[PDB]
């Protein structure tokens, strides 16, 4: 296998290289939050119409309810991930009516309401890129089949699953009201009451954030808004042309189903007895000497339970660090800014768009990349008149004949003023120093 | 019943799974082929002569109904022993291929009739499998197979090179070469016989007496039964909590009219987790499927018991119409019955919510329901439910010139409780298992 | 409050009482008590009952520390998020939005609890909001001015430059602006006048 | 130093060599070798062993 491509980097004493342009990058972060819930009836599962079976079965009582009592606090566990997650404010923000934002198209992450349930285009993707195979109402398994489906099979056999607390619309309306605050009111929503802003003034907040000046985004205003509506068109026909992706939330969906499925199968081992159905036992043998049979597939039974509770615990356990995960980065990320590297997303952080998903979340981070970099011969101060003068902010940078002064991450030459620099010693201890002139105004 | 899930006398507020402890099976039924020959037990028991035990005879046995009372008055069973079966569940039992082997062998020798035996008849005679199924039967026959001056008429293999297989038989009269110089077909030294017979008089000890052994081998294999018990059919039982007994399988659920094709020489048709469900009814040819009495899927909302004694029912994936067929409510008590239906009914994503109004208005989640219902205790006193409010509809006047600037602060404090260690515990395996 | 701390408690009392209780279980054999299997049978045919009474306990006591280890993972990953939480609150003030509190941290305050640990957070919360209008730039003398920090605001008649969090206007002079290029590609830009000290 | 990866080897190995040793239990048994068991008993009665 292959590391990576080979590189090499021109690295000297007096060089440097600073971005001449920029790109406006989104990516996207797919997090799971909760899974399925189910419940087991043991004395079906286990003894089923049996009198006999339920009276040997009446020893062994606290294993039931130990089982139960841990199925409900995964249940209760799973509503709680949700909860923390996605009901982050309590104010449901209302979409602004006029869409005057700059140049800036939210049109694809805004609610659609010519859909029955009130979501985007984004969501709409992908709830239908994930399959979530089932809705089986009671009555559809009695009569006209032979239970082919597995449902039937689970529901006779004593396995339920219950429906989620929050319905989609309710999340849909969170991701919603979330998008409206982040829009209309940039982070003042998540501190206290919001305050209204003009899109291009928080966007500039968010320049001046990541260490570019203001004027960048005044002069460049309309390239940054067709890039990003670009790139946000690029997610979109990305989406809705592959089903690579939401791979975490579809093998999540299929670790419960085949949990269940192989908990069904295993009903059909003899475990040690002379079969596997309750009923030739019953039928073939009186009273005594079948009490071995029926206590072999007892034990062999409570056996299988318990192997998938301990599972269903342990897989639990996970999905709930994915949830705490998830709910620290909507906090950090769509709530404010960042300057953790690479929490969220690469490059410098500059916004987040939460889109909700089948037991998960989706984070569209918006991020800043330079690019179009350039060689520049670099000094670390400048000796003008005996004294050692340091830049403000920026580094000194030589076109070959003139020297000037300019900020790290764009490309801005200006001249050598006294407001640009401080003076701090003499040009005796610095390593590297160079001779030119500070002009003064 | 949530009071009995929970195994206590007072119970909090909130809701709860239950098990099933409403519908209890109180009819059953039979459904027995029609057969009305006797089976010969006579021409068997009462043949006025048997077979050497080196030639055991095997007779099929079908298309009969095994009584065996008959028996009671004419012949007394010294051995009577059942393997796979348990003797009391004999005539509740169809079969499906009988084989009767019968022959006479000595007093002493009844015991090598046994799966796993050795000795003279159990290894050059006859052997039985060790997963031998069917009943053993022996008794004396001093009175018939023996005579005065000597029967000798009975013969039993004495030497064979090996032992033989499960119900082999060997008629062979070569003879067996004890020593190292070959026999040229003639007896003399190291030279034997191989058959040899019994010395039967009338007068000679009780381990030396003539016994007559019948061996009974059966199946329960998944085709039409021939040979059946001595009981009586009883007339079908649909749409109930019934037991029911199909030529000899038990079982306990609900009957209903059902559709299938099915190949003739099979009988029995199960489910993925080994359930029977197809089965051919030997009076009517009609193939019914059963389903199981029990229903899961019952959930009980209530406030403490030191509140109220009021409770709602919700029934999980359920038709708020087909309720009370789903639970057979008929068959239960009233006071289970009002729950069944009334007015306070209400139909959810999560199924029927029964014993609490449905009002339109919206508060916070108390007890949560599900699919975004929830319920509480309000105000006399009722349960009501209602779809739970997501919070303060609010919005923001954003105008491309217009900023707003707060002018004063306020200082605020607050808590974050985190656990940090628990319990340390130990335990003593050899005090906890074995206690002194 | 304090229902975590309680319900850690409860959850292994509970766990305890029920290990205790288990032991009342046939688990198949003849009797639950050891006394009576000894003294109605001989030394052979009561190995089965003892063998059965021996599985039993053993699998109550393997599922009792199996569910132990899986509650100590989840108190663990709790200890290490409170450790973080001091280390990043209390000895120090944290950027991160809603980690230590809502509004922005100024000081949090440790406190100690039965098997945990309560943190007071500090914080700021502005209030009292005005409405106000304002503008990306200024043209004074054909050329942008843009704050170095805070905004411009006006009042109906005058513009000023405020600080973000908190009102206090200022005249718009030199030592709070800078000056990069010509009013012509800032859209929304204002004509005023710029004071020169 | 190095004891996080030290004792993450020792725990590994160690249940592998319990999980080894293990196999010398008769669980209620006769013995503990499924030959003795097959040796000296016919195909009945040792099943349950
Ligand atoms: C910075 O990069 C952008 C994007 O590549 C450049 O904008 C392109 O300019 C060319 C020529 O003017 C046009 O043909 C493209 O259509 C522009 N792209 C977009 C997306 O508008 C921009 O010119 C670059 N700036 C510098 C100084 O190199
Ligand atoms: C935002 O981008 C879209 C995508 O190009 C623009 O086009 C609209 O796309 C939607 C699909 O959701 C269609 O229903 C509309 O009919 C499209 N409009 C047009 C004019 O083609 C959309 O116009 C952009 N928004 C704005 C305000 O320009
Ligand atoms: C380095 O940059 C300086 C400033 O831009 C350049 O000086 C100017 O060069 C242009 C020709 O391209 C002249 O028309 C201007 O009069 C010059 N300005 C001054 C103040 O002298 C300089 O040429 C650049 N050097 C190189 C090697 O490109
Ligand atoms: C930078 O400029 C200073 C003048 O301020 C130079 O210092 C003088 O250099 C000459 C030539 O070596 C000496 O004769 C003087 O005695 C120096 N004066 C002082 C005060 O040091 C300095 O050499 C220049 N450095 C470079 C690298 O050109
Ligand atoms: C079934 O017949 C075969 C063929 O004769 C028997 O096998 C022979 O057994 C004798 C006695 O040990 C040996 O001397 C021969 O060498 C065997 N021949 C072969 C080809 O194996 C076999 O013993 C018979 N089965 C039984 C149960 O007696
Ligand atoms: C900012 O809020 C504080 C807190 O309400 C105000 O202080 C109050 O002022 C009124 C009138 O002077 C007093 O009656 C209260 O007793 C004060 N409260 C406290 C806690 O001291 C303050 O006046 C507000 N400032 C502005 C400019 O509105
Ligand atoms: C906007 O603010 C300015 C500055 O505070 C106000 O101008 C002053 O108004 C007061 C009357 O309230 C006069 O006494 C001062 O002489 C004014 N100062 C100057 C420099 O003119 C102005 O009135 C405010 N406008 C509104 C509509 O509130
Ligand atoms: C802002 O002020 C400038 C003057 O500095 C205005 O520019 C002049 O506007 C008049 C009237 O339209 C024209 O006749 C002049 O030719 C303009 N001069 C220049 C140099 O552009 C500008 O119109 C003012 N803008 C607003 C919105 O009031
Ligand atoms: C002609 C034989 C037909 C066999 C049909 C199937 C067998 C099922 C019934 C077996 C009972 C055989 C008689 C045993 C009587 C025991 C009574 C006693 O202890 O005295
Ligand atoms: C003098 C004894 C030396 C042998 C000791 C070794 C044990 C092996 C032989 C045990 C069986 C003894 C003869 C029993 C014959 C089978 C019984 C029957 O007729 O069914
Ligand atoms: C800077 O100079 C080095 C050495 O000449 C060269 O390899 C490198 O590509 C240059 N950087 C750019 C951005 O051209
Ligand atoms: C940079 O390295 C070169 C190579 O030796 C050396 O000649 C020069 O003096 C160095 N400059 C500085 C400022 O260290
Ligand atoms: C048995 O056979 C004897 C002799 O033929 C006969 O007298 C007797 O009636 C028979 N008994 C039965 C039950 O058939
Ligand atoms: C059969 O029963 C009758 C009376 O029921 C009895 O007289 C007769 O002796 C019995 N048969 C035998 C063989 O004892
Ligand atoms: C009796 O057996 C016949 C033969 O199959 C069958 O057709 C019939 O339904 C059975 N029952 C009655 C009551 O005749
Ligand atoms: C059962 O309820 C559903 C609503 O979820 C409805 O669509 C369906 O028609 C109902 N069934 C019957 C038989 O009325
Ligand atoms: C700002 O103006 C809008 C529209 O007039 C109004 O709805 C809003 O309440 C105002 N804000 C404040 C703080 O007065
Ligand atoms: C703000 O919006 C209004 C109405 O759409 C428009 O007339 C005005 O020119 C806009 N101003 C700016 C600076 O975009």
């Amino acid at each position: 296998m292959s590391l990576g491509a080979e590189n090499s980097v021109a690295y000297s004493n007096n060089s440097i290289a600073i971005p001449t342009n920029f790109t406006i990058s989104v990516t996207t972060e797919i997090l799971p939050v909760s899974m399925t819930k189910t419940s087991v009836d043991c004395t079906m599962y286990i003894c089923g119409d049996s009198t006999e079976c339920s009276n040997l079965l009446l020893q062994y009582g606290s294993f039931c309810t130990q089982l139960n009592r841990a199925l409900t606090g995964i249940a209760v566990e799973q509503d709680k991930n949700t909860q923390e997650v996605f009901a982050q404010v309590k104010q449901i923000y209302k979409t602004p009516q006029i869409k005057d934002f700059g140049g800036f198209n939210f049109s694809q992450i805004l609610p659609d309401p010519s859909k029955p349930s009130k979501r985007s285009f984004i969501e709409d993707l992908l709830f239908n890129k994930v399959t979530l195979a089932d809705i089986k109402q009671y009555g559809d398994c009695l009569g006209d089949i032979a239970a082919r489906d597995l449902i039937c099979a689970q529901k006779f056999n004593g396995l339920t699953v219950l429906p989620p607390l929050l319905t989609d619309e309710m999340i849909a309306q969170y991701t919603s009201a979330l998008l409206a605050g982040t829009i209309t009111s940039g982070w003042t929503f998540g501190a206290g009451a919001a305050l209204q802003i003009p899109f291009a003034m928080q966007m500039a907040y968010r320049f001046n954030g990541i260490g570019v000046t203001q004027n960048v985004l005044y002069e460049n205003q309309k390239l940054i808004a067709n890039q990003f509506n670009s790139a946000i068109g690029k997610i979109q026909d990305s989406l809705s042309s592959t089903a690579s992706a939401l791979g975490k939330l579809q093998d999540v969906v299929n670790q419960n189903a085949q949990a269940l499925n192989t908990l069904v199968k295993q009903l059909s081992s003899n475990f040690g007895a002379i079969s596997s159905v309750l009923n030739d036992i019953l039928s073939r043998l009186d009273k005594v000497e079948a009490e071995v049979q029926i206590d072999r597939l007892i034990t062999g039974r409570l056996q299988s339970l318990q192997t998938y509770v301990t599972q269903q615990l342990i897989r639990a356990a996970e999905i709930r660090a994915s949830a705490n995960l998830a709910a620290t980065k909507m906090s950090e990320c769509v709530l404010g800014q960042s300057k953790r590297v690479d929490f969220c997303g690469k490059g410098y952080h500059l916004m987040s768009f939460p889109q909700s998903a089948p037991h998960g979340v989706v984070f569209l981070h918006v991020t800043y990349v330079p690019a179009q970099e350039k060689n520049f011969t670099t000094a670390p101060a400048i000796c003008h008149d005996g004294k050692a003068h340091f830049p403000r902010e920026g580094v000194f940078v030589s076109n070959g004949t003139h020297w000037f002064v300019t900020q790290r991450n764009f490309y801005e030459p200006q001249i050598i003023t006294t407001d640009n620099t401080f003076v701090s010693g003499n040009c005796d201890v610095v390593i590297g120093i160079v001779n030119n002139t500070v002009y003064d105004p | 019943e949530t009071k009995c899930t929970l195994k206590s006398f007072t119970v909090e507020k909130g809701i709860y799974q239950t098990s099933n402890f409403r519908v209890q099976p109180t009819e059953s039924i039979v459904r027995f082929p029609n057969i009305t020959n006797l089976c010969p037990f006579g021409e068997v028991f009462n043949a006025t002569t048997f077979a050497s035990v080196y030639a055991w005879n095997r007779k099929r046995i079908s298309n009969c109904v095994a009584d065996y009372s008959v028996l009671y008055n004419s012949t007394s069973f010294s051995t009577f022993k059942c393997y796979g079966v348990s003797p009391t569940k004999l005539n509740d039992l169809c079969f499906t291929n009988v084989y009767a082997d019968s022959f006479v062998v000595r007093g002493d020798e009844v015991r090598q009739i046994a799966p796993g035996q050795t000795g003279k008849i159990a290894d050059y005679n006859y052997k039985l499998p060790d997963d031998f199924t069917g009943c053993v039967i022996a008794w004396n026959s001093n009175n018939l197979d023996s005579k005065v001056g000597g029967n000798y008429n009975y013969l039993y293999r004495l030497f064979r090179k090996s032992n033989l297989k499960p119900f082999e038989r060997d008629i062979s009269t070569e003879i067996y070469q004890a020593g190292s110089t070959p026999c040229n077909g003639v007896e003399g030294f190291n030279c034997y016989f191989p058959l040899q017979s019994y010395g039967f008089h009338p007068t000679n000890g009780v381990g030396y007496q003539p016994y007559r052994v019948v061996v009974l081998s059966f199946e329960l294999l998944n085709a039409p039964a021939t040979v059946c018990g001595p009981k009586k059919s009883t007339n079908l039982i649909k749409n109930k909590c019934v037991n029911f007994n199909f030529n000899g399988l038990t079982g306990t659920g609900v009957l209903t009219e059902s559709n299938k094709k099915f190949l003739p020489f099979q009988q029995f048709g199960r489910d993925i987790a080994d359930t029977t469900d197809a089965v051919r009814d030997p009076q009517t040819l009609e193939i019914l499927d059963i389903t199981p009495c029990s229903f899961g899927g019952v959930s009980v909302i209530t406030p403490g018991t030191n509140a109220s004694n009021q409770v709602a029912v919700l029934y999980q994936d359920v038709n708020c119409t087909e309720v009370p067929v789903a639970i057979h409510a008929n068959q239960l008590t009233p006071t289970w019955r009002v729950y069944s239906t009334g007015s306070n009914v209400f139909q959810t994503r999560a199924g029927c919510l029964i014993g609490a109004e449905h009002v339109n208005n919206s508060y916070e989640c108390d007890i949560p329901i599900g699919a975004g219902i929830c319920a509480s205790y309000q105000t006399s006193q009722s349960i009501i439910a209602y779809t739970m409010s997501l919070g303060a509809e609010n919005s923001v006047a954003y105008s491309n010139n217009s900023i707003a600037i707060p002018t004063n602060f306020t200082i605020s404090v607050t808590t974050e409780i985190l656990p940090v260690s628990m319990t340390k515990t130990s335990v003593d395996c050899t005090m906890y298992i074995c206690g002194d």
